[PDB]
């Protein structure tokens, strides 16, 4: 009947065909369907039949709608159609690029005859009684689990030839589209498209004539695409006198998206407006800052952000910036100031980490991205001195790495905010710290005793097991000279501190970190708790 | 002719995602994959096949050509079950491994099982739908292959076995392990002899054990010195209950400057002495249990140094060791770790005939995006990522 071989489809093991009841429909909705199903019948898409299985048909001139939700639930799993699709930055410049809407192609593919029975549905009647008009599908049902999958594949095999015959011609199938591009001359190109078209058609595949086919630049996940370059679709920021929560959330969503392409976008103040909101429809007045912030953003969004495609014959370079603690920005280009890509990474907030570490992560994300965008790794231009890197890494407890990179002195630089002494400090006071707190009450004390006789203690209410110890340590730091030694039985220090964090979730920690950073020299030492170990036995 | 291989009861086929690959690697897999398809070893597949297994490309020990590698770990696990370990293999003066992966292609894979062997070749930037294939012959890496081929493997091996007995032959997956006490030249020359034989169709186990811990020795000791010494021993007492810190901890009373020197009491003196002696040997009563999983933990010591232990029960080591990075891996933590894991696994196979489960001191992301870049072995152990406890490190840092 049709060119293409069908693909063998099965119902999930054990399950069986749909058994849904056909809704009752108005006399005018029924007529509309009766007429559509006749045409479809004619065209050969559906077959008259009248089969245990049934699926509900609808009516939205009228346009019909069949609900396969049940069928689907019972349909075997397939090899999923990648939701990961091309990102402009990883595309090539083409002298030309066409698009072939094969919309009607869906219904142009044969359905495993062995499986059609399942698609059986029924046109109702005014007469709740009379025998409904029974049909079933011969081609891929609009809205059926397998459809997407199959169709692409089919398409794929049909191009296998043509592609092979035209190594200098790129074809991209997405949804019910075909982005065919190349570097041939307009006539050569035109001629080839027309060649592609008739080949598809040789398979019962229909495309629109040259006086229908869509035009450049093309819309792609946020960008307008010209065959020589891309520009970001300019984004429109509403202007209202009344802003609801919903409103602010959408906005923020939008703004955030922009941060990648556009530099300087902020939402801190806009985000504030969502505090303690009682309802989506709740109206929140914009504060001054929020009115301002929002303003500078409208200014930034005017600016046209134009970009450059991927030239496979040139270096791939990524440069990074620390826009704040835990905030990083990057741009990937091949030619100074002509980026194929940019982006920023949200202030990842951990339990305890450091900037060098964070930098390393950014680098890995970036890497994984490109491996995809370009199937290649960029040469890194990083705001950190090789000395810094070698100091930190060579000794960090955890396996880490950064691909080929070079130093780039563009403040603010990423550094080691402090380095615990490798050995105890001679002449520096020695604080023997300890903290204890009633497990259950959250009442405790924390203090130290030094070799110089200095002592102290504080009682703390509403505190935990760990918090005291740390506070112990905190105190010691406050009360010591630019050089100190601190002994503790805390397991938590041994790590969290000895692994030298310059940022944390724990505010306390944060404070200790501030303190640590301030000193000239700090040596921390750990000893087993509950031991005859002096100092520890004072505590 | 084929044996009806099946999945463990109620188990379904693997559906693992393909990780992104360097353009280069992709180009190779395609070249490779077309070859195999030509030779009918594999066949492109339909979308009605939802399973998948990751695949990738390597350039193992010394070559200008890429080798296709497939991660059947999941499949393996779901594959039904079906020669014991040569207790002496471990006891030979020298071992050599062999890649007999090829032998497998010479065999058809059960018709109804192939679907599960499905794999996908990517395309940079998803510019092309992946290239789907499924095996027709026994694939390299699947646990089923060495087995269903055991029959013809032994068959072709006997004549060489029976021809020498002073040599041991052990097969693990795609690999073959053989050891002899013969000197270097003879050993090798004999190996080639074996290859030749097979063609027709550097380990020295005697250094592996649990390792010796040595405590510091000093002219004079400081409070700190002693505190550290004490923390170590104290911990160590979870392995040796004879280890004692009583005397030492007494010297630690009062609140002296970390840097003040302390004179050692004769008691403390003997204590140290007594502990040194306890540590002169691995803890007693440690015996490999075949029914349990083998665990292999690793620590980053730094300066390219790496310690590791292989145990089944906590503080009961079957073996411990150090590994020092190879040449030209300097700036590469990942490469070294990768190198070591391979080494530790080979040594695990050699000894008990199976791979351990690793605990890695590296972030999942870091490991995942780069381990394949330095892998060379046909097999692939299991692994999890962890945070190294500071003491475990300091302790094993003390090995002789
Ligand atoms: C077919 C050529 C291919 C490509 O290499 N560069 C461009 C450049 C501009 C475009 F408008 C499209 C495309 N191409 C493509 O497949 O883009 C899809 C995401 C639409």
């Amino acid at each position: 009947i049709s060119p293409i071989e069908t693909v063998p489809v099965k119902l999930k093991p054990g399950m069986d065909g749909p058994k849904v009841k056909q809704w009752p429909l108005t006399e005018e909705k029924i007529k509309a369907l009766v007429e559509i199903c006749t045409e479809m019948e004619k065209e050969g898409k559906i077959s008259k039949i009248g089969n245990p299985y049934n699926t509900p048909v609808f009516a939205i001139k009228w346009r019909k709608l069949v609900d396969f939700r049940e069928l689907n639930k019972r349909t075997q799993d397939f090899w999923e159609v990648q939701l990961g699709i091309p990102h402009p930055a990883g595309l090539e410049k083409k002298k030309s690029v066409t698009v072939l809407d094969v919309g009607d192609a869906y219904f142009s593919v044969p359905l495993d005859e062995d499986f059609r029975k399942y698609t059986a549905f029924t046109i109702p009647s005014i007469n709740n009684e009379t025998p409904g008009i029974r049909y079933q599908y011969n081609v891929l049902p609009q809205g059926w689990k397998g459809s997407p999958a199959i169709f692409q594949s089919s398409m794929t095999k049909i191009l296998e030839p043509f592609r092979k015959q035209n190594p200098d011609i790129v074809i991209y199938q997405y949804m019910d589209d075909l982005y065919v591009g190349s570097d041939l001359e307009i006539g050569q190109h035109r001629t080839k498209i027309e060649e592609l078209r008739q080949h598809l058609l040789r398979w019962g595949l229909t495309t629109p004539d040259k006086k229908h086919q869509k035009e450049p630049p093309f819309l792609w996940m946020g960008y307008e695409l010209h065959p020589d370059k891309w520009t970001v679709q300019p984004i429109v920021l509403p202007e209202k006198d009344s802003w609801t929560v919903n409103d602010i959330q959408k906005l923020v969503g939008k703004l955030n998206w922009a941060s990648q392409i556009y530099p300087g976008i902020k939402v801190r103040q806009l985000c504030k407006l969502l505090r303690g909101t009682k309802a989506l429809t709740e109206v929140i007045p914009l504060t001054e800052e929020a009115e301002l912030e929002l303003a500078e953003n409208r200014e930034i969004l005017k600016e046209p952000v134009h970009g450059v495609y991927y030239d496979p014959s040139k270096d791939l370079i990524a440069e990074i910036q620390k826009q704040g603690q835990g905030q990083w920005t990057y741009q990937i280009y091949q030619e100074p100031f002509k980026n194929l890509k940019t982006g920023k990474y949200a202030r990842m907030r951990g339990a305890h980490t450091n900037d060098v570490k964070q930098l390393t992560e950014a680098v890995q994300k970036i890497t994984t991205e490109s491996i995809v965008i370009w199937g290649k790794t960029p040469k890194f231009k990083l705001p950190i001195q090789k000395e810094t890197w070698e100091t930190w890494w060579t000794e960090y407890w955890q396996a880490t790495w950064i691909p080929e990179w070079e130093f780039v002195n563009t403040p603010p630089l990423v550094k080691l905010w402090y380095q615990l002494e490798k050995e105890p400090i001679v002449g520096a006071e020695t604080f023997y710290v300890d903290g204890a707190a009633n497990r259950e009450t959250k009442l405790g004390k924390a203090g130290y005793v030094t070799n110089r006789g200095r002592q102290k203690v504080v009682t703390l209410t509403d505190t935990t097991n760990q918090k005291t110890e740390l506070q112990a340590i905190y105190l010691a730091l406050q009360d010591s000279g630019l050089e100190v030694n601190i002994v503790t039985d805390s397991q938590y220090a041994l790590g969290i501190i000895q692994a030298q964090p310059d940022q944390s979730e724990s505010e306390l920690v944060n404070q200790i970190i501030e303190q640590l950073i301030k000193k000239e020299k700090v040596y921390l030492a750990w000893v087993p708790a509950h031991k005859g170990i002096g100092g520890n036995e004072q505590v | 002719e084929t044996v009806p291989v099946k999945l463990k009861p109620g188990m379904d086929g693997p559906k693992v995602k393909q990780w992104p690959l360097t353009e280069e690697k992709i180009k190779a897999l395609v070249e490779i994959c077309t070859e195999m398809e030509k030779e009918g070893k594999i066949s492109k597949i339909g979308p009605e096949n939802p399973y998948n297994t990751p695949v990738f490309a390597i350039k193992k020990k010394d070559s200008t050509k890429w080798r296709k590698l497939v991660d059947f770990r999941e499949l393996n696990k779901r594959t039904q079950d079906f020669i014991p370990h040569p207790a002496g293999l471990e006891k030979k003066k020298s071992v050599t491994v062999l890649d007999v992966g090829d032998a497998y292609f010479s065999v058809p894979l059960d018709e109804d099982f192939r679907k599960y062997t499905a794999f996908t070749i990517p395309s940079i930037n998803n510019e092309t739908p992946g290239i789907r294939y499924q095996y027709n012959v026994l694939p390299q890496g699947w646990k089923g292959s060495p087995a269903i081929f055991q029959s013809s493997m032994t068959k072709i091996l006997e004549p060489f076995r029976k021809q020498n007995p002073d040599i041991v032959i052990y097969q693990y997956m795609d690999d073959l392990y053989v050891g002899s006490d013969l000197e270097i030249g003879q050993h090798r020359t004999k190996i080639e002899e074996l290859r030749q034989h097979l063609l027709r169709w550097e380990l020295h186990p005697d250094k592996w054990t649990v390792q010796p811990i040595v405590l510091p020795e000093k002219d004079s000791w400081t409070v700190n010195d002693i505190q550290k010494l004490v923390g170590k021993l104290n911990w160590a007492s979870q392995i040796y209950p004879g280890i004692k810190v009583r005397q030492l901890c007494k010297l630690l009373r009062g609140t002296k400057a970390l840097t003040e020197v302390i004179p050692l009491t004769e008691e403390a003196e003997l204590e140290l002495a007594e502990n040194r002696e306890i540590l002169k040997e691995p803890v007693h009563g440690v015996y490999y249990d075949p029914s349990k999983d083998l665990i292999a933990e690793i620590q980053k010591q730094g300066q390219g140094q790496w310690t590791y232990q292989i145990y089944q029960e906590p503080f009961k080591n079957l073996k411990t060791g150090k590994y020092a990075r190879m040449r030209g891996a300097h700036t590469n933590d990942v490469k070294q770790l990768t190198e070591a894991v391979q080494k530790i696994t080979t040594e695990s196979i050699v000894i008990w005939g199976k791979t351990p489960k690793f605990k890695l001191p590296i972030q999942k992301e870091t490991w995942e995006t780069w381990w394949t870049e330095y892998w060379q072995a046909t097999w692939i152990p299991e692994w999890e990522f962890v945070n190294t406890p500071p003491l475990v490190k300091l302790w094993y840092q003390l090995e002789k």
